């Protein structure tokens, strides 16, 4: 029931918050910090199942 | 299709 | 020039459309519709577009890159 | 001018973009904005289209990184 | 069925877009790519025409056009490959 | 015996490594590191004799 009745979801593009991620950072732009550099490889077209 | 475009309704 | 149309040459896609650039989600309106512009000389359509904006002003801001740059090297 | 053509464009939540490509966009605002206006409408809102943006910020990221490589190297 | 009349101004595209409303911009400017295309084909209809007369007044009257379009430059031509990017050097 | 009964090994590419490390040090990448330009030096041309 809940699969037949939902067939959207309202999610805000990832690059969007790679962006506000990117400006929060404390790290220089050319050195290299982790976290940017994980959610950069990050998907979201599975998002509606989950 | 590629360039999203909205319109004020009656208020114009 | 005429050597490209007597063989293969030319009629090749551009570089500039290769790249994307645009814009989403813009809001439209419908223009002002008085004719009141200093140059009366022009065409109705023209003074229109003048009314709704205003005058320009300070020939700078406006890009214009011809004098925009020739004006920093000046400065 | 850029006076008001900052105001059509909305504000972005991101970092400063490049000099490189918002003279780019906002000229193509700005032929657009003239083009509409002869046909009858105006543009008071405009997104940046940022799914686009963040590649328009990933090319200095590594083009800095190329001018200053270069000098990294005594070639 | 002449273009160049005063009836046909190369100004109508103002009271287009004035009152109806607009979708997503990407076929209006499409429609306007397309009228001015129209256009194009309907000028070079009798701007061919009139350089036909003039070339015939100008030269000998006889006078005969033909395409030449991709599909004929398959025909009879000439390549001096070596000298065929025409430079100037030194 | 072992020299002939032995075909291949199983190396992961330099550049993988070289990546890895360049993502792991915390410090800027127009700075010298002895570390990371040493390993920048390197082959595995010779893995299967060791």
């Amino acid at each position: 029931l809940d699969r037949a009745f939902l067939d959207g979801v309202g999610f805000t593009p990832l690059a969007e918050k790679q962006q506000q991620l990117q400006l929060q950072l404390k790290t220089n732009i050319l050195t290299a910090n982790l976290i940017r550099s994980a959610i950069n490889g990050m998907n979201t077209e599975s998002n509606l199942e989950v | 299709s590629a360039t999203g475009g909205q319109a004020i309704r009656n208020v114009g | 020039v005429v050597m490209g149309i007597l063989n293969g040459k030319l009629e090749a896609p551009t570089v500039l459309e290769r790249l994307n650039m645009g814009f989403k989600y813009v809001v439209m309106s419908d223009l002002k519709q008085d004719d009141y512009s200093p140059y009366s000389c022009q065409g109705l359509q023209y003074r229109r577009m003048l009314v709704h904006w205003g005058l320009n002003d300070s020939r700078i801001t406006s890009f214009d890159p011809k004098g925009k740059l020739q004006h920093l090297l000046a400065k | 001018n850029d006076a008001l053509m900052d105001s059509i464009i909305q504000h972005r939540r991101g970092p400063p973009l490049p000099i490189i490509d918002r003279t780019l966009n906002r000229l193509l605002l700005h032929t657009y904005m003239l083009m509409f206006g002869l046909m009858g409408k105006s543009i008071d809102s405009t997104k940046i289209d940022p799914t686009l943006s963040w590649r328009a910020i990933l090319e200095s990221n590594d083009q800095r990184i190329a001018q200053l490589s270069e000098l990294l190297t005594a070639v | 069925v002449s273009p160049f009349l005063d009836s046909t101004p190369f100004t109508t595209l103002h009271n287009s877009l004035y009152g109806q409303q607009i979708h997503s911009i990407d076929d209006e400017l499409a429609q306007i790519c397309k009228l001015e295309y129209e256009l194009q084909t309907q000028i070079a209809d009798e701007q061919i025409t009139a350089l036909k007369h003039f070339l015939t007044i100008r030269t000998g009257s006889p006078q005969e056009i033909q395409y030449v379009d991709k599909e004929w430059m398959k025909s009879n031509q000439h390549v001096p490959s070596f000298l065929g990017d025409v430079k100037l050097m030194f």
